[PDB]
């Protein structure tokens, strides 16, 4: 109880979150579905 | 031409007034206007 | 900071709480300046060095490598790019300048005084003092004069600006001889926005554009001193209300016309956005798909002025509302386009039958890269051109970026001046939290029915 | 625990987290 | 016809003279709160 | 490109960009940090 | 109660979820990664989507053969 | 403050007691939005032919000319004239004048200054009422999306031409040919915008159902249930207390509406930001920025052509691309 | 139950287990519910993942093969399987998984669990209604989505030739229902749709409009800037003044509402009668009874080589509608058509 902080773990979970979205939107232009 | 026209559709009219008379009904229009507000302004 | 319980703003509105704080209040502006030259440093950096020599400077997502292009900072006489040296220059002052006032606004938002008045009676202020309020926007219409006397200093001694209107296809040319004549210059600024004229996109030179330049600098110098030297008179006190978010809303509305006016600039305007630079403008690529279609089926053999389309009008040549000669298909609507490949082509009557059968130069016909691609087309995720295309060919073109950008946050804007005007209306008038409860005005007016 | 909370909560989060690997690990796919 | 572009734009021009006339006679000071 | 003497900063150059989107999420950081008071 | 707030701050579930969760996103990546999805939802590779009989877009156009048929005109 | 004309006309104007509040923004609004109207019925009951795309083939749009309701439509203006701002005393006749498409000019004009005033009256009446003032920033969204379709599309394709005709099945011409030209469907705005007016009407339900459904007993099965007590008593009925519990049984009672303030603003805030995408995204795709284009996206490891839904929305696209103005091309690329 | 002895059977037990306040509420609508729900979003999830389309409708629709979310789907069956349920254990699957969801299984999977889920809810909606002892308004109001989703699902392709005329469940593939919908029916000129589109224009019309009212009518009740904490559920009095926002409204467009019930009882039945009157002009399509022409104007047009309306420029739109997606849109048609039979403007 208490020993992480909620704004650190939900900060940590934003970023691994937002470094997904990065690598779906990197997929759209590479490999399967790139139009090349 | 078969027909009179305006013909001041473009040209660059400054405020699109390309006869003299426009100009001066708009700034009289403006001074009444203004001149009614002077004289009757601050409420009373 | 503070919290809730004391400045009375949730964390959503956390930066009215530092309306009344005017150390802070710098503090945040002087950081968010040092963003803004960031942001025009780290993406200078970021075009010069994803920049290709041979490509033209807007096949490459490029928008303002232009803005540096136009006032003749490495740019050959074509359009050349020359060197990037300039760009990579401009660039790095803007990363250090950044880096200085990132280092400000971080002191005075953290360390620095509070509150100016109590240390710092120059700088201090309180938003109902009309004299010191006038003088601190006197300092910055001193400051935006001469910034403006700066872009003057450029084209007039420094050997800068492109001009497009320059024969061969435009060159960087200093210029001599600016027209200051008020007649014009504000004939530019009083005419008709619409299509026969453009209100403020119409400059089609520099001489025009440079002499509204020396017109700007000296009045926002004159006003400057004027309001560092006056008081607001009692209309204009009974006029305006007196807030800090109320000058804010002010502002905005001025700010969101401006955001209009460029986008207009960026979509209609081809003389301070060379094509070279930018692209085709919207009227342009249509009249250069009508002109090299002539050109080539003339080429071929078949006559143009006499040849009809399936509505009988022109395939190629017909004639405008007024008795001009313009180009025949559905660019009928561009026929206003003025372009530096299209006027030594064009007469006084029409397009000058006679210069298009002859006198056609081959520089005009290898200006088909105009039409090509690069029609303000290109869609969202990039690809090709109307929406119907399919993935060959990555662009979007500036102009097109840079106008859909411009509209957005100027309609953004204007919602935040009508936000901003309408709270500080209710500020002043003392209902900002809601009617009072006890004596609502609605009780003491007579019903309507 | 695995209570009503845990079986639901878990029942959207596994095969969600199971999807992304897939959908990342479909990221860098080529033909 | 250019009779019709007079009364449109005196027409016109009364309205805007109203209007900007009309805010500047003390538009912040018609409220029925204290202030 | 970037000039000869820096060449092998161009990828660094290449992240600078970003950083404004960066700082706004920084704020909901600290504000996140301070528990939205 | 637990009321998602304190789980979350506590060490306890991050215990037993550094390893949850990446087993789980190595359990898809495999799982793409070794055809396993290609071979249960049926979807065709890359290379298999045109036999050398025939080179268009494929037709099921029957309704009580259609296994028999999939079977037929799938990739093998 | 009476004796003076100014005045009486200021308190006049300014005065809460008319029936329908003028204002200083309704000084404008009241004028223009009256000959909007007046041109508008007249022209939609009593236009001759307009020729629309400049290539002399006009198009009826008027009643008396023969077309119903749904068919009928104040035409847009002619392509050949552009945006060049034309109006009764550029031409040389009313004929004329109606021929090429002025009264479309006028209606939008004098529609866009009315909406923009009756936006800024809002403002006004909210102002003299001791109000809070953003209902008139609620309403800046359809006024946008109003000025996207009637100004800033035919400024960016560079034709009043290119304008939304006021009318129902000219509205649908515009929306058939917008989509095979920008793909509108495919836009994330315009994505966003129609989950804003489904999330609309999901809300209002919502909202709705759980204001009609927490009651106490007020009224009967008859028209009123005043038995226990008349007309004239400030004892309020109703409820927020148990609809808000309602609420959360419905799915797992932690995602909080409990402050009615909040639960208001969620609904003022969702369609009118979701609107102001839309609008946004019109005015975008005024300057060509279209949706998304993923026409031929998906290729297999030989590099053919394998088919999607997006490949048959482009094919549905070009089947409109080539009937939109089939005489009004002269050149194969579509630009203008 | 009505003072008796009542002596507890097994029924008790699990009606008090059932209805119980937890994290998530089960009651007895959950044992359809839950499991239905979340089979649909699984094997939509599923489907628009893994699941293609390459067999049934000769594309790609899934993420494993190049689709992005608004492009992959769970894409409906050949029209040659007509309206078969297509169980797993049916005779066209006969047991085989793999090529169930190669025969487009899925979407029947994904279709028949997704209108139970529907039942479900709506079951559910009233189980806690009558739980809280609340009217089940929005019930009555889930009614309209129930319909919508039974006429467009279920009603227009079991009136079709079958399930591949169905909205395959995704993005592209719902934009491609509502372009096959202009091109075939004209479903823009239907005046049920008219309604509809009225009814969901009306309803996000009526939630900013009273959202933006009363948030600008607030009270004072505090003395902060925020006004979101000046409010307290424990007090009895009204958030907002009706008679400021009455007098406001009435000034303004010239009515206004006066009653709360009235207000929210409009604002509850405006999307519901937009949606029934759209459900219903489904249903009339499900049988091609559409609204497509209007005989007056075609017989002007057809007499008059002068008479032009936008009206006729929508009937020349979808006639290219129908044209140029024919051919790749029903493969089992093999519409093998030529390019120069295929209409065309001019040198577009
Ligand atoms: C809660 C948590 C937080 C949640 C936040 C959610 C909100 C926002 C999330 C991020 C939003 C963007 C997501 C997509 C980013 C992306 O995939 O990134 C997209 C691109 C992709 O990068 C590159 O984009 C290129 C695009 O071509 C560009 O370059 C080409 C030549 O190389 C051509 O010149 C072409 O014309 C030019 O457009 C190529 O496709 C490359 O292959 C590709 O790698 O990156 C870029 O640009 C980055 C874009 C920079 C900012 C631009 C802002 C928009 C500005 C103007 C437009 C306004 C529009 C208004 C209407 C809408
Ligand atoms: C342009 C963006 C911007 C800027 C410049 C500011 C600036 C400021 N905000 Mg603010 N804010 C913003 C966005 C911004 N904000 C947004 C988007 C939100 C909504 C989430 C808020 C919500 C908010 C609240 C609720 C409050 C502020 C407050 C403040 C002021 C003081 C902060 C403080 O005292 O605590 C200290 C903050 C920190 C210690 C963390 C910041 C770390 C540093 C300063 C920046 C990051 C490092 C940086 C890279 C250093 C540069 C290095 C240099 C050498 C170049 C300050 C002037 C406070 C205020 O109003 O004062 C009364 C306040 O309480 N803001
Ligand atoms: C005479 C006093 C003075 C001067 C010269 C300035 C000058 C400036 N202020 Mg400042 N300000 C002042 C007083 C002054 N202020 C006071 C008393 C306050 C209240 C505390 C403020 C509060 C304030 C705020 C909140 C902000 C500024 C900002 C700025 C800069 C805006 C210009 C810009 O960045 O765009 C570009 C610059 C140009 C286009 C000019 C081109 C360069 C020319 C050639 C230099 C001009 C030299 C000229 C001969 C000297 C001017 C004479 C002087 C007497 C006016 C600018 C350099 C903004 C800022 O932080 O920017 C970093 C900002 O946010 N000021
Ligand atoms: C005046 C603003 C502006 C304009 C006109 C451009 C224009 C351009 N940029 Mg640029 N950029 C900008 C600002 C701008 N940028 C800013 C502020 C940054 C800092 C992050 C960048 C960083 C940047 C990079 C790193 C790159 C570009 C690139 C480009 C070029 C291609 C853009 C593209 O690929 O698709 C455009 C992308 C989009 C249209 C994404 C849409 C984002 C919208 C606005 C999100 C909002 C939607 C909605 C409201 C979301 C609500 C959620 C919210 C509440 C959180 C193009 C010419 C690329 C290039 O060619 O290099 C030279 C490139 O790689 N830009
Ligand atoms: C330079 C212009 C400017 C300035 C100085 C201010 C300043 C201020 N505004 Mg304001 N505003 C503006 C423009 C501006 N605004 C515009 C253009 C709009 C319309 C969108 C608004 C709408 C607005 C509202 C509704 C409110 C304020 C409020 C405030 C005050 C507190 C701000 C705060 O801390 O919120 C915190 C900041 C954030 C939480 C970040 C905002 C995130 C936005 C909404 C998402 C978009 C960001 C994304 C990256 C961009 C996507 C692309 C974009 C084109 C859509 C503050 C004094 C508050 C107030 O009234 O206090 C008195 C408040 O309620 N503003
Ligand atoms: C909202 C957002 C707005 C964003 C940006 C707006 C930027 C600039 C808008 C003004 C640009 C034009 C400047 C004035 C030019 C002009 O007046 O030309 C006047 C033009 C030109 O008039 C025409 O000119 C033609 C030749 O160019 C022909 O001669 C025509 O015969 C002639 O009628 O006519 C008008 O556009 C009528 C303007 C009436 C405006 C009334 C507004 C009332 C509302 C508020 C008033 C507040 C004060
Ligand atoms: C310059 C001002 C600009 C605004 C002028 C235009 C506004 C027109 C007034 C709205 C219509 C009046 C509605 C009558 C119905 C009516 O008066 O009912 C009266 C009703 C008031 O209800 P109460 O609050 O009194 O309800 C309690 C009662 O049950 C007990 O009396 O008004 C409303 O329902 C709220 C407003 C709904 C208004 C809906 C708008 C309908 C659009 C109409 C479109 C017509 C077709 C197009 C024309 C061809
Ligand atoms: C064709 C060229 C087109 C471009 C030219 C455009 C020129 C526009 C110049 C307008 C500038 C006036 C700013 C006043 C703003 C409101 C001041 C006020 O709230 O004013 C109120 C203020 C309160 O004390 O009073 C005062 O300070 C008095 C100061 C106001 C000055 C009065 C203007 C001069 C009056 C001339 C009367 C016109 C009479 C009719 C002429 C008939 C011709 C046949
Ligand atoms: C207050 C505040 C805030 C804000 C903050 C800010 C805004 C900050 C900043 C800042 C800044 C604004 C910064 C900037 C910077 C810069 C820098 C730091 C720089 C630099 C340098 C370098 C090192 C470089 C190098 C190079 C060159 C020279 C060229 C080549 C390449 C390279 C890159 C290598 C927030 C929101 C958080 C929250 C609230 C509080
Ligand atoms: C540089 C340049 C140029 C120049 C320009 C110029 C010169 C401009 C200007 C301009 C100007 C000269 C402006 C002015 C202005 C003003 C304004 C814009 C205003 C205002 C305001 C308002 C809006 C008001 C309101 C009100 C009223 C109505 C009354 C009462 C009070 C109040 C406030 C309410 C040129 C193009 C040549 C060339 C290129 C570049
Ligand atoms: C098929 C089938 C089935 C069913 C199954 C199930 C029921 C399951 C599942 C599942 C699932 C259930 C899956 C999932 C997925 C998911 C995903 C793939 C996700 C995602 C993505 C994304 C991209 C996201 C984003 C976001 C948002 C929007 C929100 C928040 C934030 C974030 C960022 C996170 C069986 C076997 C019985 C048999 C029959 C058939
Ligand atoms: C408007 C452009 C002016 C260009 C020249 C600027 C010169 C600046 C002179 C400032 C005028 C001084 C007026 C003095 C005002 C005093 O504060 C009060 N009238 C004292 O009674
Ligand atoms: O006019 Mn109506 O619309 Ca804008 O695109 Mn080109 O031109 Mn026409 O085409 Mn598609
Ligand atoms: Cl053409
Ligand atoms: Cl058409
Ligand atoms: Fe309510
Ligand atoms: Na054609």
């Amino acid at each position: 109880i208490g020993r992480i902080p909620l704004w650190l773990v939900g900060t940590v979970v934003g970023l691994l979150a937002i470094g997904l979205l990065a690598i779906f939107f990197y997929g759209s232009y590479v490999g399967l579905g790139s139009s090349l | 031409l078969v027909d009179d026209r305006m013909n001041g559709d473009g040209t660059g009219l400054p405020f699109g007034v390309n006869d003299g008379i426009l100009g001066w009904v708009i700034a009289g229009t403006l001074g009444t206007i203004w001149a009614i507000y002077f004289v009757s302004q601050k409420d009373l | 900071g503070r919290d809730q319980e004391t400045t009375g703003f949730a964390w959503w509105a956390g930066n009215a709480r530092l309306i009344n704080l005017s150390g802070k209040l710098l503090g945040a502006h002087v950081a968010h300046a040092g963003l803004i030259v960031f942001w025009a440093g780290a993406m200078n950096l970021f075009e010069v060095s994803h920049f290709v020599p041979e490509k033209p400077m807007y096949e490459q997502g490029l928008i303002l490598l232009p803005h540096i292009a136009t006032l003749g900072y490495g740019v050959g006489p074509g359009g050349e790019v020359l060197d990037t040296f300039p760009y990579f220059v401009s660039g790095v002052l803007h990363l250090i300048s950044s880096a200085v006032l990132g280092f400000g606004g971080v002191y005075h938002s953290l360390i620095g005084p509070e509150t100016l008045e109590e240390s710092y009676p120059f700088f201090g202020y309180v938003w109902k003092d009309k004299n010191k309020m006038t003088n601190i926007l006197g300092y910055h219409l001193i400051i935006l004069g001469c910034g403006a006397w700066l872009l003057v200093l450029k084209a007039l001694y420094f050997g800068g600006v492109y001009d497009t209107w320059a024969p061969g296809g435009g060159d960087v040319r200093i210029i001599s001889n600016p027209t200051t004549n008020a007649a014009i210059i504000f004939g530019y600024i009083v005419k008709s926005p619409f299509g026969g004229d453009g209100w403020i996109v119409s400059v089609d030179n520099l001489e025009d554009i440079i002499g509204g330049h020396i017109w700007i600098g000296t009045l926002c110098i004159l006003g400057g001193i004027w309001h560092i030297y006056t008081t607001p008179w009692p209309w204009a006190r009974r006029a305006f209300v007196w807030s800090g978010e109320a000058y804010l809303s002010y502002s905005l509305a001025a700010v969101s016309l401006m955001g209009f006016t460029a986008c207009c600039f960026a979509w209609f305007n081809n003389t301070a956005y060379p094509s070279e630079f930018y692209g085709p403008t919207g009227p342009e690529a249509s009249q250069a798909q009508a002109f090299t279609f002539l050109v080539r089926d003339q080429r071929l053999g078949a006559n143009v002025a006499s040849a009809q389309g399936p509505t009988g009008l022109g395939k190629y040549l017909m004639r405008s509302p007024t008795g001009e000669i313009i180009f025949g298909g559905e660019t009928m609507r561009f026929w206003d386009f003025r372009g530096p490949w299209v006027e030594p082509l064009r007469g006084p009557s029409g397009l000058d039958l006679v210069k298009l059968k002859n006198d056609i130069q081959p520089w005009q016909e290898r200006r088909a890269a105009e039409y090509m691609t690069h029609a303000p087309l290109g869609s969202l995720n990039s690809v090709g051109g109307v929406a119907t295309e399919i993935n060959a060919v990555n662009f979007v073109s500036p102009r097109s970026w840079l106008a859909t950008s411009h509209f957005c946050l100027g309609f953004f804007f204007f919602v935040g001046h009508l936000w901003h005007a309408g709270r500080a209306r209710a500020a002043a008038a003392g209902f900002e939290k809601g009617i009072d409860r006890v004596d609502e005005p609605v009780l003491s007016m007579r019903p309507l029915d | 625990i695995f209570t009503v909370r845990w079986l639901a909560i878990h029942a959207i989060a596994v095969p969600t987290i199971f999807f992304l690997g897939a959908i990342t690990a479909m990221q860098f796919i080529q033909r | 016809m250019l009779t019709l572009k007079i009364f449109v734009y005196t027409v016109v021009t009364f309205f805007v003279g109203l209007f900007i006339f009309g805010f500047l006679s003390n538009d912040p000071s018609r409220n029925p709160g204290k202030g | 490109k970037l000039p000869e003497a820096y060449a092998p900063f161009s990828p660094i150059v290449d992240v600078l960009p970003i950083i404004p989107v960066l700082f706004i999420l920084l704020a909901f950081v600290w504000q996140a940090s301070v528990s939205f008071r | 109660e637990r009321p998602f707030s304190d789980i979350l701050t506590s060490i306890r579930y991050w215990v037993i979820h550094s390893i949850t969760v990446p087993s789980l996103f190595i359990a898809g990546w495999l799982f793409v990664s070794t055809g396993l999805a290609y071979d249960v939802f049926g979807s065709p590779r890359p290379n298999e989507y045109f036999t050398e009989d025939r080179q268009d877009a494929p037709l099921i156009t029957d309704r009580f053969n259609a296994l028999e048929q999939v079977k037929k005109l799938s990739a093998q | 403050e009476n004796t003076s004309l100014w005045a009486r006309f200021c308190e006049w104007i300014t005065s809460t007691e008319n029936r329908l509040y003028i204002g200083w923004f309704g000084v404008i609004m009241i004028p223009t939005l009256l000959t909007a109207i007046s041109v508008y019925i007249i022209a939609f009951i009593a236009a001759p032919p307009v020729d629309i795309d400049g290539i002399r083939e006009p198009v009826s749009g008027s009643l008396l000319y023969g077309n119903n309701i749904i068919t009928g439509a104040v035409v847009p203006t002619s392509n050949a004239i552009g945006l060049h701002f034309y109006p009764i005393w550029e031409a040389a006749s009313l004929d004329e004048w109606l021929y090429n498409g002025g009264p479309y000019q006028l209606v939008v004009c004098h529609f866009f200054l009315g909406v923009c005033c009756y936006m800024g009256r809002e403002w006004e009446l909210s102002y003299r009422l001791g109000m809070r003032p953003w209902i008139a920033v609620a309403y800046s969204a359809p006024v946008a999306a109003a000025t996207a379709v009637f100004i800033i599309y035919p400024i960016g394709q560079g034709s009043f031409s290119d304008g939304m005709p006021l009318g129902i099945s000219g509205t649908f011409n515009f929306m058939i040919v917008f989509q095979a030209e920008h793909n509108i469907l495919m836009h994330p705005f315009h994505m966003f915008g129609v989950a804003g007016v489904f999330g609309g009407s999901l809300f209002s339900a919502m909202h709705g159902s759980l204001v009609t459904s927490s009651l106490i007993r007020e009224t009967t099965e008859n028209e009123s249930a005043n038995a226990g007590y008349k007309f004239g008593q400030e004892e309020e009925t109703y409820n927020i207390v148990a609809a808000h519990g309602y609420f959360g049984r419905l799915i797992f009672q932690y995602a909080s509406f409990n402050n009615s303030r909040s639960l208001h603003f969620f609904l003022a805030v969702w369609p009118v930001v979701c609107i102001w995408l839309t609008a946004l995204g019109i005015s975008t795709m005024a300057f060509n920025l279209n949706g998304f284009n993923f026409n031929q996206s998906v290729v297999d490891s030989n590099g053919r052509v394998l088919n999607t839904w997006a490949d048959i929305i482009n094919r549905a696209n070009l089947g409109m691309e080539v009937m939109h103005e089939r005489n009004a091309h002269n050149f194969p690329l579509d630009l203008a | 139950i009505g003072t008796y002895q009542e002596k507890r059977t097994w029924f008790d037990d699990a009606d008090d287990w059932l209805r119980q306040d937890r994290f998530v509420f089960v009651g007895w609508s959950g044992l359809l519910l839950l499991p239905c729900a979340y089979f649909a979003v699984g094997g939509w999830l599923t489907g628009c993942t893994f699941v293609t389309s390459w067999y049934t409708h000769g594309l790609a629709s899934s993420y494993i093969e190049g689709c992005n979310f608004l492009t992959a789907a769970v894409s409906t069956p050949a029209n040659s399987l007509g309206h078969s349920l297509l169980f797993v254990w049916g005779p066209e699957a006969q047991g085989d998984l793999t090529r169930w969801f190669q025969l487009g299984g899925l979407w029947a999977f994904v279709a028949l669990h997704g209108a139970f889920g529907l039942i479900g809810f709506m079951l559910r909606q009233f189980e806690i209604a009558r739980s809280v002892n609340l009217r089940p308004y929005n019930a009555i109001a889930f009614s309209a989505p129930i319909a919508v989703f039974v006429s467009v699902f279920l009603i227009y392709p079991l009136g079709q030739s079958g399930w591949f005329f169905a909205p395959s469940f995704g993005v592209a593939s719902i934009f491609r229902f509502i372009l096959f919908f202009q091109g075939f029916h004209n479903w823009t000129l239907n005046p049920f749709h008219m309604m509809g589109v009225a009814g969901v224009l009306g309803a996000a019309l009526l939630c900013a409009i009273h959202g933006a009212t009363v948030e600008n009518t607030l009270f004072e009740d505090g003395d902060g800037a925020n006004t979101f904490r000046a409010f307290n559920p424990t007090q009895a009095e009204e958030t907002y003044s009706m008679v400021t926002a009455n007098r406001f409204w009435s000034q303004i467009f010239g009515v206004a509402f006066s009653n709360k019930r009235w207000l929210h009882f409009f604002m509850l039945f405006v999307p519901v009668t937009g949606l029934w009157m759209s459900a219903l002009g489904v249903v009339g399509l499900a049988l091609n009874l559409r609204a497509y022409d209007f005989v007056s104007q075609e017989i002007r047009a057809a007499e008059d080589p002068e008479f032009e309306t936008f009206y006729t420029k929508n009937i020349l739109l979808n006639e290219g509608i129908r044209a140029w997606m024919a051919a790749q849109d029903q493969p089992h048609e093999k519409l093998t058509l030529p390019e120069e039979v295929l209409p065309r403007g001019n040198a577009l």
